[PDB]
């Protein structure tokens, strides 16, 4: 499970975030886009160049859901139950997928926090990341 | 493996900005921080016990020299990854006895190393070539299991 | 790919002793009940809400022998599976958009089905065979993705 | 989450596997290392030719300990709470091995049970040894 020392990692990354969520949930995405193409097909409606704003305020739910996430790190499957019915029943979301967008939301981490992204904080958030994706993919059944 | 001749340019260039030692001691050392079982073939390496004690490791940053150089020569020849780390897939196959899917994983630290250093300069269609690239590598390094 | 001459014998013994329309439809079907989010690729198949809906849906069945006929020249191929699967590769990728890692869970079905028809003739040596043509079929199907 | 069905399914499935658990964990083992030859380097004292007696103990242990798991659907993480302990901290186990146990567990039960391992159950089955290896993976931290 997430340790005390995970806890404080995921607290303070967060923090580090703060206003900037909404920017860095949309490069997560397009970079997704740009390397795993596939993901593109999930939305069909999106204008997915560099800064449009379909993408933007989309990152901008995702930074949200992730921010309440970083709140609730005893209690994950039940903050996260209504989103992990909207993916498994009715977007159907390849599991493989949440894997791509949790790397390349460390990849868009690192990116723009060098300082703050240590090897311990990296740990930290991919077990925070892929606990997030585990409660997503929970109810296929 | 196939990249185009400017998906080949936008990698090597953005090589040529980095220094290859740290991006291997910084991408073996988180490789064995966030996945903590692939410290079972690093016994030899000392106290692996903790990401400060990884970092801190003299072993571990040698260790990611050579892992880096090999990368450096792949990337002198992405045409024919398969031929290039032929030896040391038999290697990690063999001898080691690596399960392939760890290679992906120390790809994906190559990348985020690379995000880590360079920045906004390491855009969305710089990870895609670096992405292309290092699928390339594991595929390579598995290919001789058997 | 790289199966010994015996090797090949072992597998394509083995297949003339199964019926490949039972395989493919039996594989597919157990792909959908067993990984649901596969279904997202077949809303045009109609009713797929149950392992007994899937098993009596005669579209599930029809695509399991189109999966399987492309399966058995697979098998008449073993040395070129990038070339036999490239037009399918493309398919997959270009139409389709799926994952390739689902080109991975098919295949593990497929051996399923072989050990659930064959019971005891597909030895731990049968199965590591087709677990190397199944891998080998993956493998071609993703290398046209980009 | 395992359903009512699930439950259904896997407790007559391990019903008809009966005297025959160590038989099938062993052939399971049999299967894994000639399949993925990289895993028998966890064994290193083992002649794993087909029929051997340090498989078949072995295959009793695993066996014994899926056994019990069936039994404890609701609370898998108490259950294996030790096992846990054993494979991160320990044996520090590749959790892609446990893809390829309960691989070929479900190849092995398919061969003797033709009869039984309808999709529905095979299913069932797959789910309860993900929720095994999910547990058995949980403690690298
Ligand atoms: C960290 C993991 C994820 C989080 C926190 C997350 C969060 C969310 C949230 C909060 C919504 C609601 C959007 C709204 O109400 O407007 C949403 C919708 C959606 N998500 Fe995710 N998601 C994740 C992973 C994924 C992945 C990997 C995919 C597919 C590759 C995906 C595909 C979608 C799609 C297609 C929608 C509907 C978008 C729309 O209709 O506007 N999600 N997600
Ligand atoms: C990009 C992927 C990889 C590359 C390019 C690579 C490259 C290398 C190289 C060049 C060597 C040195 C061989 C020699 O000096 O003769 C080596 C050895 C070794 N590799 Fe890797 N490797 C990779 C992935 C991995 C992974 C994922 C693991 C384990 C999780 C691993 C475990 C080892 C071990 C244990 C050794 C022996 C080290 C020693 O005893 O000094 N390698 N590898
Ligand atoms: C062993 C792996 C696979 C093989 C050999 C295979 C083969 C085929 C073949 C032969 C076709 C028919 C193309 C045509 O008739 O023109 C097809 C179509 C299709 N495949 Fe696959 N496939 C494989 C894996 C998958 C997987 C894993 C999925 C999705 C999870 C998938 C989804 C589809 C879909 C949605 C179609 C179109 C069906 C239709 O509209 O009738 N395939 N595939
Ligand atoms: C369904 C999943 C698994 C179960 C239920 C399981 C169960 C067990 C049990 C009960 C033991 C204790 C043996 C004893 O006390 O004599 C054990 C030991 C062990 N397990 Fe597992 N295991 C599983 C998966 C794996 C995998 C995938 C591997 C490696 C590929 C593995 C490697 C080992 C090793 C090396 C030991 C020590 C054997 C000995 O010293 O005799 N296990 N396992």
């Amino acid at each position: 499970v997430l340790s005390a020392d995970d806890k404080a990692n995921i607290k303070a990354a967060w923090g580090k975030i703060g206003g900037h969520g909404a920017e860095y949930g949309a490069e997560a995405l397009e970079r997704m886009f740009c390397s795993f193409p596939t993901t593109k097909t999930y939305f069909p409606h999106f204008d997915v160049s560099h800064g449009s704003a379909q993408v933007k305020a989309h990152g901008g739910k995702v930074a949200d859901a992730l921010a309440t996430a970083a709140g609730h790190l005893d209690d994950l499957p039940a903050a996260l139950s209504a989103l992990s019915d909207l993916h498994a029943h009715k977007l159907r979301v390849d599991p493989v997928n949440f894997k791509l967008l949790s790397h390349c939301l460390l990849v868009t981490l690192a990116a723009h926090l060098p300082s703050d992204f240590t090897p311990a904080v990296h740990a930290s958030l991919d077990k925070f990341l892929a606990s997030v994706s585990t409660v997503l993919t929970s109810k296929y059944r | 493996v196939h990249l185009t001749d400017a998906e080949k340019a936008l990698v090597t260039g953005l090589w040529g900005k980095v220094k290859p030692e740290e991006i291997g001691g910084e991408a073996l050392g988180r490789l064995l921080a966030v996945y903590p079982w692939t410290q079972r073939f690093f016994d030899s390496f000392g106290d692996l016990s903790s990401a400060s004690a990884i970092m801190g490791n003299a072993k571990v940053k040698a260790h990611g020299k050579k892992v880096i150089d090999s990368f450096s020569e792949g990337l002198k020849h992405l045409d024919n990854l398969k031929g290039t780390f032929a030896s040391l897939s038999e290697l990690h196959c063999d001898k080691l006895h690596v399960d392939p899917e760890n290679f992906k994983l120390l790809g994906n630290m190559i990348v985020i190393v690379m995000a880590h250093h360079l920045g906004k300069d390491f855009t969305p269609a710089a990870q895609s070539a670096y992405q292309k690239v290092v699928s390339g590598v594991a595929t390579a390094l598995a290919h001789k299991y058997h």
